[PDB]
């Protein structure tokens, strides 16, 4: 009755907004969803709780002394009918930045937030680099279905390739699978077909393509999801379609990572980068 | 109500104490505010008693030998040390059991080392080994031995753990040493923890590699009910009539096999938080067995607890719970109809250390009685967190109340009834206030469940409304 | 299930069919109980002679003792002085158990305090505990005197009370002139009677050791009386009545009958009666001092003879006929007052009651236990009634006491079968009454579990119990009775003969079976 | 009871077997085995004997009493956080930092770390 | 061999009994007891199984061989001072920081601490 | 409220300079609090006119524990409405000598003696060794401003360097800053600019130069502070100017330690 899902991608493309809007759309269907923000930025529950920032598990453990004394109520905050928690992160420069994730999920599993009283559990995970903590939900079989947010940018599809490499590495010991690719518009002409070709190369699909709408900033200025701000807007319709196809998603495949030259030629194929030649290297 | 004059009353009572005693005792007397969830900002508990103020608390030996280990019937409990400690605690607690005393049950018995001066000076461990050999010789049907240490055992320096290990390996029988010395701990509260640790470390993990027990998905375990006057049986009959099967009872009428089989249980039913929360938490961490608190005092609390327990199982258990509630409705309804008019609107003060005062308040309110003051000698801060919601506004709260403080509070408040132990029974019976022995149920009971509610109501009516209370003053005075 | 008109307590509610089925299910399922055949076989084994030999080969384990620890007797002694607070330097559990024990026996409030010594005091000692406890007790409960005894904790760690009390007095915790007598009462030495003796000696030494220059024997023309560990109010009352009837000036020392029998009139008297400090100061001016229970009053005897210069008479406890006569004659010789006609009439009435009931008392076999002086007096009285003691038990007796009781038994033709045991417990007595069945037992309430055991073997093997001693818990207001003097002998005779008659009546109640002996006149 | 003493001054950690519950404290155990814990008082008011206790058998943690004197001394050297004080008050569980002269050996496996300096840096 | 696993991720340290010298390494012992040390390779080059090992019985320290693969991984992680390298090379004594996948259990009492992160912060 | 601490080696006029500072500040209508973090019980004798203020440690020992201690008996008010706290240490050889500072600061925070509309709090801390409860104000970020009293002597400059190192160690964990270098004269040639050179070498600024004179001793006999012994004294006005420079100080910098040879060369090339 519980579908454990994670959203990965390079920082700065819209993982948090897409995740929050997907949860908002799911809550309309009567589903009960829970959000875990495994990103050190700690802003993945902003648009749901209407607050300036949710207090992180690490912050509470530091102010209280240890994680064993922490309660669920001050850690789990219920807004829009869905539960929200934030992993946080350590001080930049010491430890491993993903350690907070390891502190969070573990704590949750010992407190009972992981009991199947919920239809959907989602992990907004930073996927700019795949190391301990940020690959722990893949290594410890804590995320069945992974969705990668990607734009028509070289770095975004590099991050998608790296996350798929991690998935295929941990494909033989667990049921962690790639459920599809989500594209957020960067005002690029050929980006839709570009990530279509990328997903075809990787052996996966687009779940959906999200248009760049200026109403998302108007929704965030109220610390609000776009679904609640205009229930009748077309961006809300796109988010609802993305949610319904996430629910109806049944293609869970082990991806086929491509090389750097393949990514370079895929960028070449759609005009984002010009044609390289060997005779024009020295001038 | 009327918090201002009860505040001033606290101030007047605290006037006779020396400065240090007054300063400490001021923290343990409070005015109840039901809108408070953290009692630590209102009352302070689990602190040492002020010397020479006639406290009611006991020792850890009483809280371990006399409370947790004592009710276990098929084991032999050796009071290691001088005779008196086991002598005064023999058969003083009405933990009921079924067994042939002296053959396969040894609850009312008193096994003691009976230390002399030569034992105080020269060791004492070899005496313990010889005592174990004699116990095995004369009592072959026992299923275990516990060694409850008294005050001199730690003081002189003794290793009862090595003796326990050696003799248990030699005789192939479990020996549990319990360092329940009187000086350890400020009250009986630490005795519960020490006994729970002993059970966890020497008994609980025995049947870990065994899987010959056929467990059903309705298995439960009663933990924290010590069968005073048959309380545990009255709770057990209600639990069995609901469709649940109970394999363990902790520890009233309990046995070694029930303790060993408890880890094979789907739900832990904890009645007394204060004495068994440690073992419940350990069994939740290790074996993953969930646990909850229930209350079987009065009809309302019994129905609430029955519904809450049934909510943790399938629909058939809920239907059975509805059946038993419908079956037992007319009984307690008739008891209420008969006894509430005689007891309506009468005020009661309570002082029982540990879980009982918060629990009994619902049963009292069921008969139209109001609790105006309450307190526990050994309860911790979580207990006071739990009881503030139950008690009425601007009512008196005390912790480890002394004899003088309790007497002055009773004289100022003038309640219609006081429920407390034997040490204060005759004091308040002299002053003409009806008294009930909450710890022993005044040699009556049981009080748990619907069957116990009738006896509860009859007892309170017979004590509060007795004619003897109207003849205290001579006609020529 | 309960009927609102006939509400059942535990008995016989737990005798219903549903409760029986529930208990049977519990036992058969999750108890691993031994088969009933094995239980019956082991029980029958426990009643044999070989099991008795194994039981008497015990040296380390004691089962069901018949004695308590010293501070209990120390508190009982301290309670007998005017406005005196018993104080126990040690842990609080000791005081809680003492108070519960005495409340359950006397059914009266008992006041005692502890310094609540803890692990901190276990490591670093209890000087601060003593100071704070003395100050708090004096400030709160306002006693004229504080009587200090020790807990085994304080005895093992070597806490000396003299230095602690002097330090408390000189540092301002209590006034220097406040009387704080003290005594060392280790729980591993002797029993409660030894604690009573130690505490009384401590109080007497506190009040008289340093004022022996102006004391002349016989100046106040009174006789000091030391009762010892006594739990019968009638025993104090009868001594007072007999001494006042003779016109003999006396001074009862440590009499708690007033505080232990306060009336219920809407007020709580925490202090009542008791011997004043003046009578303790004027104690060595008495003509002589009489010890009512000399076998547990030896140390106070040494103190009285050595310091007070009193020729303490060699007297037994005033129990029975001969010993009461000897006590009365010795008191008359010391005080010079003749025995009046009222006491002669009372003795004649006792002899009349002895002759009236001699038929039913002759040849009856008794197994008794208790305290040394009480047991000796009871055995003597049983010998004067023609009864036959068989098993005499004293868990706190010594070799000298056993020799004295053997000499007493040798001087009567009814003491041939009698044997004396010292250091034995109630399990030994159960074995003795199983293998050598007497007619009745005589002791405290702890003997009731023996009777049940015998009833399990059979109705014709049952040995009924007679409750004379300390403590009696299952009966009400039996502490108001008397055991000393002619009055106590009368009460004991009535109890014995009526117990015998009630047993005979019970044995002959079956119609057409044994009712032919159900006589109306006995 | 097994106790492992550790210190930068000690070249090797020392394993000793101790009898639990003795009136003599962990300081007695340390002195019998020649473990140089600084003991500079006889009333337990200084902080010289501060040690860090780690319960190696986490399942076998015994409930204890934190004495008021020991609590005040630990707070005086700033080695008792509020959370651990509340834990000792409510759950009767020991704190991480203890005083050797006030520590009673329990029946478990313990690791006692000390740096050779008095409590309070 | 008695091994005490400790970690801020674990609520309580665990005491386990292990057979010394087994072909299965400390990683086998950790896996069979449910101790979650992050293992992320099968050729012993990732370094994610870095643990800190303390010999509780200093007398019973057993000499071992520090393989070149372990040495290179520890240098790539940074948990290998030059002094410990010299000690391991000359006196055949184990370093403070080890790799669980490449550590053979010796017949002694050990305390194994891990933070849950891969080796190298 | 501004938290300032006065450090430096023992014997350099630290206590009396702090007392004159606070009395001068109280002359302007400000209310100040004094916490004496020196084991010697002399940090508050010149503003209370007492033989020796009873310390917190002594009261805690005599009253059993610190939980029985009351704020009224430890907080004594003197001339100008100053609040006085005195933190005695334990006997020599009995544990850490800095337990008194930790106990006193914790007690003051627990009883709420800081929020009572104070403006200046001054911690008179021993600076011979920076460790235990003496480095505690720097460790716990208690004193935001720190001033070091030094002279043209090797011990004083070394103590200043050590305190600067202690500030550097805990710079990242809180806003603890070295405001300046208070200079006290012993009537030696070429001392003012020596201390100015030291301050410029380790990044701070000299606050004020205090010359040695006999008026402070004549006031010391009367258990009197200089300013309200004789307000028209030249040294009284110098102390007033020192107070003015302290209150109107806005330069807060992180110092840089100087090596032993650097200090030796600085001392040598200035003629001493
Ligand atoms: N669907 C969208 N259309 C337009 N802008 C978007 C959309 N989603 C996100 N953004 C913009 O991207 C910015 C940062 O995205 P964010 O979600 O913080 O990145 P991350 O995925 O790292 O959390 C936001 O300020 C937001 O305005
Ligand atoms: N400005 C000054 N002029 C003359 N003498 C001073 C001056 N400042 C301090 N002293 C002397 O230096 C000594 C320093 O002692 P004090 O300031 O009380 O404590 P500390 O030793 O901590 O500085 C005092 O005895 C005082 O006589
Ligand atoms: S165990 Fe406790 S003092 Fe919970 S030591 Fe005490 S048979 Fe009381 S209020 Mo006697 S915590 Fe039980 C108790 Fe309650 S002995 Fe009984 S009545 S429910
Ligand atoms: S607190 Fe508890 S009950 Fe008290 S002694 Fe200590 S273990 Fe025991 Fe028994 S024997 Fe008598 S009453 Fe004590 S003084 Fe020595
Ligand atoms: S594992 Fe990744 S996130 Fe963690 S410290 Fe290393 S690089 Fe940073
Ligand atoms: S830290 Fe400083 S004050 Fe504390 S003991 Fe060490 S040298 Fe003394
Ligand atoms: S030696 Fe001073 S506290 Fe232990
Ligand atoms: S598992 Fe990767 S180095 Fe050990
Ligand atoms: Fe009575
Ligand atoms: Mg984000
Ligand atoms: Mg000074």
């Amino acid at each position: 009755a519980m579908r454990q899902c994670a959203i990965y991608g390079k920082g700065g493309i819209g993982k948090s907004t897409t995740t929050q809007n997907l949860v908002a759309a799911l809550a309309e269907m009567g589903k009960k969803v829970m959000i875990v923000g495994c990103d050190p930025k700690a802003d993945s529950t902003r648009l749901i709780l209407h607050s300036k920032a949710q207090n992180t598990i690490m912050e509470m453990a530091a102010e209280a002394g240890t994680v064993e004394d922490l309660e669920l109520e001050d850690v789990l905050k219920a807004g829009y009918g869905v539960k929200c928690v934030e992993s946080g992160g350590p001080e930049p420069g010491v430890g491993c930045a993903g350690r907070g994730v390891i502190t969070a999920i573990n704590f949750l599993e010992e407190e009972g937030a992981y009991e199947d009283d919920l239809d959907f559990v989602f992990y907004d995970v930073l996927g700019d680099v795949v190391c301990g903590g940020f690959a722990m939900p893949i290594r410890e079989n804590k995320a069945q279905e992974i969705y990668i947010v990607c734009s028509g940018e070289m770095m975004a599809m590099y991050a998608a390739n790296n996350i798929s490499k991690g998935i295929v590495k941990y494909a033989n010991s667990g049921s962690v699978r790639l459920g599809g690719l989500i594209c957020n518009s960067r005002n690029t002409d050929r980006e839709d077909e570009l990530i279509i070709a990328l997903a075809n190369k990787l052996g996966t699909q687009m779940i959906h393509f999200v248009p760049r709408d200026n109403v998302v900033q108007r929704a965030e200025i109220r610390r609000m999801t776009v679904i609640e701000y205009d229930p009748k807007a077309k961006q809300a319709d796109e988010y609802r379609a993305l949610a319904r196809k996430v629910v109806d998603n049944k293609l869970l495949v082990i991806p086929n990572p491509i090389t750097m030259d393949e990514l370079e030629e895929l960028l070449m194929e759609f005009g984002i980068m010009e044609v390289e030649d060997e005779s024009i290297v020295g001038k | 109500m009327s918090r201002e004059e009860v505040e001033s009353l606290i101030q007047e009572v605290l006037e006779v104490y020396p400065e240090k005693a007054r300063k400490d005792r001021n923290k343990h007397l409070a005015v109840n505010d039901p809108a408070v969830t953290q009692s630590k900002k209102c009352i302070i508990s689990n602190k040492k008693s002020q010397p020479g103020l006639m406290t009611i608390r006991g020792c850890a030996y009483a809280g371990s030998k006399g409370v947790v280990w004592g009710p276990i019937k098929d084991m032999i409990h050796i009071s290691h040390g001088p005779v008196g400690c086991g002598q005064y605690s023999r058969a003083g607690r009405r933990n009921y059991y079924i067994g042939t005393t002296g053959v396969n049950a040894f609850v009312t018995m008193n096994f003691t080392s009976d230390f002399q001066e030569k034992d105080i000076v020269f060791g004492g461990d070899k005496k313990l080994a010889k005592l174990i050999d004699e116990v095995e010789t004369l009592f072959p049907l026992n299923k275990g031995i516990s060694v409850q240490s008294e005050c001199p055992i730690g003081l002189i320096g003794d290793d009862i753990e090595s003796v326990s290990k050696v003799k248990g390996a030699e005789l192939s029988k479990t020996i549990v040493p319990v360092r329940c010395e009187g000086f350890r701990g400020v009250s009986q509260s630490l005795g519960h923890h020490i006994a729970n640790d002993a059970v966890r470390d020497w008994v609980l993990g025995k049947r870990d590699e065994d899987t010959t027990f056929a467990s059903t998905p309705y298995d439960v375990a009663i933990i924290g009910d010590y069968n005073i006057g048959g309380d545990a049986w009255s709770s057990r009959i209600l639990l069995e009539e609901m469709g649940l099967r109970c394999v363990a009872q902790w520890s009233g009428d309990g046995s070694i096999s029930e303790i060993e089989l408890t880890p094979k249980v789907k739900l832990n039913l904890v009645h007394c938080y204060r004495s068994m929360n440690y073992i419940s938490r350990h069994m939740e961490e290790k074996y993953g067995i969930p646990w909850m608190e229930y209350n079987f005092f009065g009809p309302t609390k019994t129905i609430e607890s029955l519904r809450a327990i049934a909510a943790k199982f399938d629909e058939s258990i809920q239907k059975k719970c509805e059946e038993v509630i419908a079956k037992y409705k007319p009984e307690w309804e008739a008891v209420v109809a008969k006894y509430r008019p005689r007891l309506e609107g009468k005020r009661v003060m309570l002082y029982i250390g540990g879980l009982r005062p918060r629990h009994v308040i619902g049963a009292y309110e069921d008969l139209g009685m109001e609790v105006v003051g309450t307190g526990y000698e050994f309860a911790h801060n979580d207990d006071y967190d739990r009881t503030m919601k139950e008690m009425g506004d601007s009512t008196l709260l005390y912790d480890d109340v002394t004899g003088y403080e309790f007497e002055e509070f009773v004289k100022r408040i003038k309640p219609d009834l006081i429920g407390s132990g034997i040490k204060e029974k005759f004091i308040f019976q002299k002053m003409g206030i009806p008294f009930r022995e909450m710890h022993s149920w005044d040699y009556s009971g049981p009080y748990h469940g619907f069957d116990g509610f009738a006896i509860f109501a009859r007892d309170m009516d017979m004590t509060l409304n007795n004619p003897c209370w109207k003849k205290l003053q001579a006609p020529w005075e | 299930s309960q009927q609102v008109d006939k509400i059942k307590a535990s008995y016989p509610l737990f005798l219903d069919q549903d409760y029986k089925d529930m208990l049977a299910k519990k036992r058969d399922g999750f108890e691993e109980k031994y088969p009933q055949d094995k239980i019956d076989e082991v029980f029958q084994w426990t009643t044999t002679k070989e099991y008795q030999e194994l039981n008497f080969q015990r040296e380390a384990l004691t089962v069901n003792p018949a004695k308590a620890c010293q501070p209990l007797g120390a508190v009982l002694c301290a309670l007998g002085f005017e406005k005196t607070m018993p104080y126990v330097h040690g842990s609080q559990g000791c005081v809680a158990y003492f108070r519960s024990y005495f409340n359950r026996h006397f059914r009266e409030p008992v006041s005692c305090v502890s310094d609540s010594m803890t692990e901190d005091a276990a490591v670093f000692g209890g000087q601060q505990n003593m100071k704070d406890g003395l100050q708090n007790c004096k400030a709160t409960y306002k006693p004229d005197m504080i009587a200090v005894s020790t807990t085994c904790m304080a005895e093992v760690i070597g806490d000396d009370l003299n230095a602690f009390i002097n330090n408390s007095k000189k540092e301002g915790f209590i006034p220097d002139e406040f009387p704080v007598p003290f005594a060392h009462t280790p729980s591993f030495v002797g029993s409660h009677v030894t604690g009573w003796d130690n505490m009384f000696e401590g109080i007497a030494r506190y009040f008289t050791l340093k004022s022996m220059d102006d004391k002349v024997v016989g100046s106040n023309k009174k006789i000091n009386i030391v009762p010892g560990f006594e739990t019968y109010l009638g025993n104090f009352r009868v001594i007072k009545r007999m001494l006042s009837e003779m016109g003999v000036g006396y001074s009862l020392l440590s009499d708690p009958e007033e505080v232990l029998d306060t009336p219920a009139d809407g007020q709580f008297r925490m202090y009542a009666g008791g011997t004043t400090q003046e009578e303790m100061k004027d104690a060595p001016n008495a003509l002589n001092t009489v010890l009512l229970q000399p076998w547990h009053l030896e140390k106070t005897k040494k103190f009285v003879e050595g310091t007070w210069k009193h020729e303490v008479p060699k007297l037994n406890i005033p129990m029975g006929l001969d010993w009461t006569d000897e006590f009365l004659m010795k008191v008359s010789e010391i005080s010079g007052q003749p025995i009046p006609a009222s006491l002669t009439k009372e003795r004649g009435r006792l002899v009349d009651m002895m002759t009236d009931s001699h038929t039913w008392l002759h040849g009856k076999r008794f197994a008794l236990w208790g305290d040394p002086d009480f047991v000796m007096g009871l055995v003597k009285f049983l010998l004067e009634l023609g009864c036959e003691p068989v098993h005499i038990l004293c868990h706190n007796g010594n070799k000298r006491w056993k020799k004295a009781v053997d000499a007493i038994l040798a001087a009567s033709p009814y003491g041939k079968n009698a044997t004396v045991y010292i250091g034995k417990d109630l399990w030994h007595l159960r074995s003795l009454v199983f293998t050598d069945k007497p007619d009745f037992m005589i002791g405290n309430s702890y003997g009731k579990f023996i009777q049940r055991d015998t009833l399990h073997k059979g109705k014709e093997f049952e040995v009924p119990l007679i409750r004379i001693g300390f403590p009696i818990f299952d009966r009400h207001h039996l502490h108001r009775s008397t055991t000393l003097g002619y009055e106590g002998a009368m009460q004991i005779l009535t109890t014995l003969v009526n117990s015998i008659l009630e047993r005979l009546d019970e044995e002959t109640r079956g119609m057409q079976a044994t009712d032919y002996n159900h006589d109306l006149v006995r | 009871a097994t106790i492992y003493f550790s210190s930068p001054l000690m070249p090797h950690n020392k394993k000793v077997q101790a009898v639990a519950g003795k009136r003599s404290t962990k300081k007695g155990v340390a002195q019998e085995n020649g473990v140089k814990i600084p003991f500079e008082c006889q009333d337990g008011n200084c902080g010289s004997c501060l040690v860090k206790i780690t319960h190696l058998d986490g399942e076998r943690i015994k409930g204890m009493l934190l004495t008021d004197k020991e609590r005040n001394v630990l707070k005086s050297v700033g080695k008792l956080p509020k959370s651990e004080e509340e834990r000792a008050a409510v759950r009767d569980l020991p704190p991480t930092y203890r005083l050797a002269c006030q520590t009673i050996v329990t029946d478990e496996d313990l690791l006692v770390e000390f740096t050779g300096e008095p409590g309070g840096a």
